[PDB]
């Protein structure tokens, strides 16, 4: 099941409807459960993705810095944020979409925050707009990635008003 | 507020209708139902015969009398043939 | 019944039409 | 005095001339006037005898009255239905439209104003030739009609009459010396109306005059028209004329195509691909003033199919029928430019026949991109709206998932819609006022069913938090009904009108899930109706509070606990308690309810009329005033 | 939609579909492979409920779901010293 | 195990502690550095009603406390046609 996920991460397009059947199954089971019903397939199948899916993650953010610059990083993530939204939600259960999203994001943009920020004063000094808009759809979803960039943003903003206002 | 037991020779059918509701739309449910056009269908009550246009509230069906806990009773021929509605099971004695 | 036999043509752009089109 | 008139009229409807004859005689000047002439009111219809005779062609009648009692030409009155409500209108104007030339005759002998104006400056040569009567135009033009005389929309007799397939007539009116160019309100000519009623010939007619083809003011060319109507026959004439230059030509056989790709009556594979062929190689025929195509950029919602500029990928594509359609409604909103009108009925239908085989992952994709369109364009949606709440419904009914993103949309579009609703009945006039408030009424109730579907399915805690966003929205936007009710009370009333299609299987009011949602949207709760019942005075008089218990105790919960007074008064002085019908809602509401003293107090004061202006907090003003 | 229940008679006894899923069982039987989701017949057959006691429960469905939601003191249901000890096991076999 | 209620005349209006936290600002001043943990007089100062609307409203509590589950027959709380509009803002500042 994580090979047939991870081949349709790679590029490839397994049988969609096989694949959400059997993840749904374990779910399915044990709908007669008063108690926890999502238990057994926690621990059976969304644990497993989980670790699967950031050490999978942890890889590509590894093999994605080393050949590419910070600029279309941002755009390369965002695409992999996408498709993982994508391909998490005709595979997985409701449930499991806000947690792997989640250990995407903390293997992507959140384990590479010193990258990013040290990249961050060069985005808005130099006013690319697209760039700003990737910085902020990333940093928003880690906890302690915006005030940096809120930092960043200040300080342009009071030596732009300088530059503009003391001459 | 009505309760019907429309009821053929072993087919019987149980019907909710208004006070003032005449036996058109009856007839067109018992058509709906039986599969049957009505103009060579005609229903009974009491071995009485009614038309296609008075209403079930002067016919006799009052709301008191066709409750739903004992509906009143209708019959019904099919193609004249007379009323044979065939009574229900005998109860068995008391033990 | 279905959707299919449900949908109407332009009825109420033929409604907006009848202003332009009265006799 | 009103009996004989009326007698007189419904005799004149009838045509009785012997009863006619009987009450006019022995009758004054004066009495004659009144008889004749007294605008009688039957059937919805305010009109004169001399009117209902003419309509009914009543010719004995209308010569009686005439020859006689010399009743004037000159009556007005209240005449036709359906959209036609056209007052001013005299005896002639209806003997024309209904087709009698011996009335006609008979009122023009005896001085009919062939050139009576109506309300919406209409004469009596455009209803002539609206019944499609050649003998009432011909005669009527010989007692000096002018054609030229066209309604405030501009549309005169010419246009109206090719609006209809009668030859004859339109044939006269081009002998007539007709305006070809007559410009309607967006600009349109009779040519316009020829081509999309499919009458070749009114169209080569108007072509023989010299019609001076044009764009209308939204730019379609009559020749684009006559391809989306549906009608090879028309559009295959205009070649001739040596006017369509290359370009118009080339683009009316691609939207022909295109129409004949998708449509409800005229949807066929085998010429769709005939015609798109033809266009294609008369496209890619010299060579040397080849044309190319603008192909627009493949949208997610029409597949991935990047048109087909080789001969070969249309013949890959030839054995396959959805990709033609989709092809075919690429290329007719390419052609019509995504904006126009006829737009969005072929994609609509499209997603119904795609949700016929319960392929309803494309029927969603493809409405979606339909109300899209809707709303790019200022086109009132409710409709569309309504059968997003159907499918849901229908899908969710199935057991088959509700896609998260798609139901967003349709809400964040179902908001937008009652807004645009608001703002349009906030100025709206007095004649079309009740469709206004009825479409708010439904935008409202599909919000709701759609509110109600996205609480039956199970959604991820960002979408949730989007659906709860726009929810939020609307609340704030504080929508209100004809009768006051906003959306709680319409949430919590088991009388708000379910559609009876497929949303009456799934979406049940009253329903604990939406109002609960709607509360922590930050709903209103004390909010009352013209009325002044709140939510809980709607709740109360529940009508099945044993075999549907757990909602009503839901419903009582919320609105407890979100903030509801349990005994403020309507305009009747009535609490929830008093309205309360049931008493299983009386009980729950006094376990719900907690005594205060500072309602004792207040109804106290109300009771006793005491003065407590200016005497009391502001917030304790309306707090007695309320109870 | 009008479903229709035949007695060990032979004795139809055609009632609404949502006054026969009141009893359990009666829905059970039109569920699962006994669907045939064409609107045809929708005919179950009882091979020992006896055409005096099937009327009393078709009956019966017809005043529960009229009486459902009133608790006014709604009028006691007529059972006959006969029916009863016989509608009993009906009852059972046909749940509520 | 009592609350000591001063009006505005000096009058002392001393009820039962459970009594007394029926209302919100009773229960707020008894919270916080207020909370006097000895049960002897837990006094609580009004400057502002007077002593004939805070009988009222001690009255109340009693009668709220004996009558909290009845739900049958509930009788009227007698409010005098001139005290009214001064208990209400009593009721008002003690917050039920």
């Amino acid at each position: 099941l994580l090979r047939e996920i991870k081949n349709d991460r790679g590029g490839e397009d397994p049988n969609q409807k096989v694949i959400h059947g059997v993840i749904n199954s374990f779910v399915h089971v044990e709908q007669y459960k008063k108690k926890f019903p999502l238990k057994f397939y926690q621990e059976i199948f969304e644990s497993p993705f989980l670790t699967e899916t950031g050490e999978y993650y942890k890889q590509e953010a590894s093999n994605l810095l080393q050949e590419s610059n910070c600029s279309q990083y941002m755009e390369k993530v965002l695409g992999r944020l996408k498709d993982e939204e994508i391909r998490c939600r005709k595979y997985l259960h409701p449930s499991s979409y806000t947690k792997v999203i989640h250990e995407c994001q903390q293997r992507m943009v959140a384990d590479h925050l010193q990258f990013l920020h040290a990249e961050c004063h060069n985005i808005i000094r130099q006013e690319k707009k697209n760039d700003m808009a990737n910085m902020y759809v990333l940093l928003r979803a880690v906890s302690t990635g915006l005030p940096h960039m809120i930092q960043e943003l200040q300080n342009h903003i009071h030596d732009e008003g300088l530059r503009a206002t003391s001459n | 507020d009505v309760f019907l037991m429309i009821r053929r020779h072993k087919t019987t059918i149980f019907t909710d209708a208004k006070e003032s509701s005449t036996v058109f739309e009856l007839k067109r449910i018992v058509e709906g139902i039986l599969k049957r056009p009505p103009d060579e269908q005609r229903l009974y009550k009491d071995d009485q015969l009614l038309d296609d246009g008075k209403t079930l509230g002067e016919c006799g069906f009052t709301s008191q009398t066709a409750r739903p806990q004992a509906p009143a009773t209708v019959g019904l021929a099919f193609r004249f043939e007379a009323l044979c509605i065939e009574p229900f099971s005998s109860p068995p004695e008391l033990p | 019944k279905k959707h299919s036999l449900d949908l109407l043509s332009k009825e109420r752009e033929l409604n907006g039409k009848l202003r332009h089109l009265s006799p | 005095m009103e009996g004989l008139a009326g007698y007189v009229y419904k005799a004149a409807s009838e045509g009785k001339v012997l009863t006619l004859a009987a009450l006019l005689l022995n009758r004054s000047e004066s009495d004659i006037r009144y008889l004749l002439g007294y605008v009688s009111q039957q059937g919805g219809q305010r009109s004169t005898p001399l009117i209902i005779a003419a309509r009914n062609g009543h010719a004995k009648v209308v010569r009686l009255l005439l020859e006689h009692y010399r009743v004037q030409t000159q009556q007005t009155g209240t005449v036709r239905f359906d959209g036609y409500v056209i007052d001013g209108a005299t005896a002639l104007w209806c003997a024309a439209g209904a087709g009698h030339f011996e009335v006609v005759k008979l009122l023009v002998s005896h001085g009919a104003n062939v050139n009576h104006t109506t309300v919406t400056n209409s004469t009596p040569l455009r209803a002539a030739c609206f019944d499609g009567r050649l003998d009432i135009v011909k005669y009527l033009v010989e007692n000096n009609a002018n054609i030229s005389i066209a309604n405030k929309y501009d549309n005169t007799c010419l246009m109206i009459a090719a609006y209809k397939g009668h030859t004859d007539v339109v044939r006269y009116l081009l002998e007539q010396r007709a305006d070809p160019n007559a410009k309607a309100h967006c600009g349109a000519t009779a040519l316009h109306f020829a081509a999309e009623a499919g009458h070749i010939d009114i169209v080569k007619e108007l072509i023989k005059w010299r019609a001076a083809i044009v764009v209308n003011g939204h730019g379609m060319t009559p020749l684009k028209v006559a391809a989306e109507s549906c009608k090879a026959d028309v559009v295959e004439l205009l070649l001739s004329h040596a006017d369509c230059d290359r370009r118009s030509r080339i683009e009316a056989l691609e939207l022909l195509g295109a129409s004949f790709a998708n449509d409800r009556e005229n949807y066929d594979i085998i010429k769709t691909y005939h015609y798109l062929y033809l266009a294609m190689l008369e496209r890619f025929q010299d060579g040397d003033n080849i044309l190319e195509k603008e192909v627009l950029p493949p949208i997610h919602a029409y597949g991935n199919r990047t048109e087909c500029r080789n001969p070969q990928e249309l013949e890959s594509i030839r054995q396959d029928r959805d990709a033609l359609h989709m092809e075919g409604l690429i290329v007719r909103e390419r052609i019509l430019g995504a904006d126009n009108i006829d737009v969005s009925h072929p994609i609509i239908y499209r997603g119904a026949v795609y949700a016929d085989n319960m392929e309803f992952e494309q029927c969603i994709k493809l409405w979606l991109h339909a109300l899209h369109l809707r709303q790019k364009g200022n086109r009132n949606t409710h409709k569309d709206l309504l059968r997003f709440a159907q499918v849901f419904s229908q899908m969710i009914h199935l057991n088959e998932t509700v896609k998260a993103p798609d139901i967003e949309c349709v809400l964040r579009c179902s908001v937008l819609e009652i807004e645009q609703s608001m703002n349009r009945v906030k100025n709206i006039s007095d004649a079309d006022v009740h469709n206004a408030m009825d479409n708010y009424e439904c935008n409202l109730y599909t919000f709701l069913y759609l509110v109600c579907i996205s609480t039956k399915t199970q959604c991820s805690e960002e979408d949730q938090c989007k659906i709860n966003k726009q929810i939020y929205n609307l609340i704030h936007l504080d929508p209100r009904t004809r009768e006051g009710f906003t959306l709680l009370h319409l949430a919590v009333n088991s009388n708000t009108p379910v559609d009876d299609f497929h949303t009456n299987d799934v979406c049940s009011f009253p329903n604990a899930l939406v109002t609960k949602l709607l509360l922590d949207c930050g709903a209103e709760v004390n909010a009352v109706d013209n009325e002044g019942n709140s939510a809980l005075h709607i709740i109360v008089q529940y009508n099945r509070p044993i075999s549907d218990f757990l909602t009503l105790h839901s419903i009582i919960i919320s609105l407890v606990e979100a903030g509801a007074h349990t005994d403020m008064t309507n305009k009747q002085n009535k609490t929830p308690l008093d309205k309360s019908t049931t008493g299983v809602s009386e009980i729950l509401l006094k376990t719900q309810m907690k005594m205060s003293l500072k309602c004792l107090a207040a109804r106290a004061v109300r009771a006793n009329d005491i003065n407590y202006q200016d005497q009391i907090p502001r917030t304790l003003e309306e707090f007695v005033g309320f109870h | 939609m009008y479903v229709k229940l035949i007695s060990s008679d032979g004795h139809e006894f055609i009632v609404k579909r949502e006054h026969a899923l009141t009893s359990g069982t009666i829905k059970a039987m039109l569920s699962g492979p006994g669907q045939f989701a064409e609107n045809e017949t929708n005919e179950v057959n009882f091979r020992e409920i006896p055409s005096h006691v099937l009327s009393k429960v078709c009956m019966y469905f017809t005043y529960k779901v009229r009486y459902t939601n009133s608790s006014t003191e709604i009028p006691e249901f007529p059972i006959a010293p006969e029916i009863a000890l016989e509608l009993l096991m009906a009852a059972n076999f046909l749940d509520c």
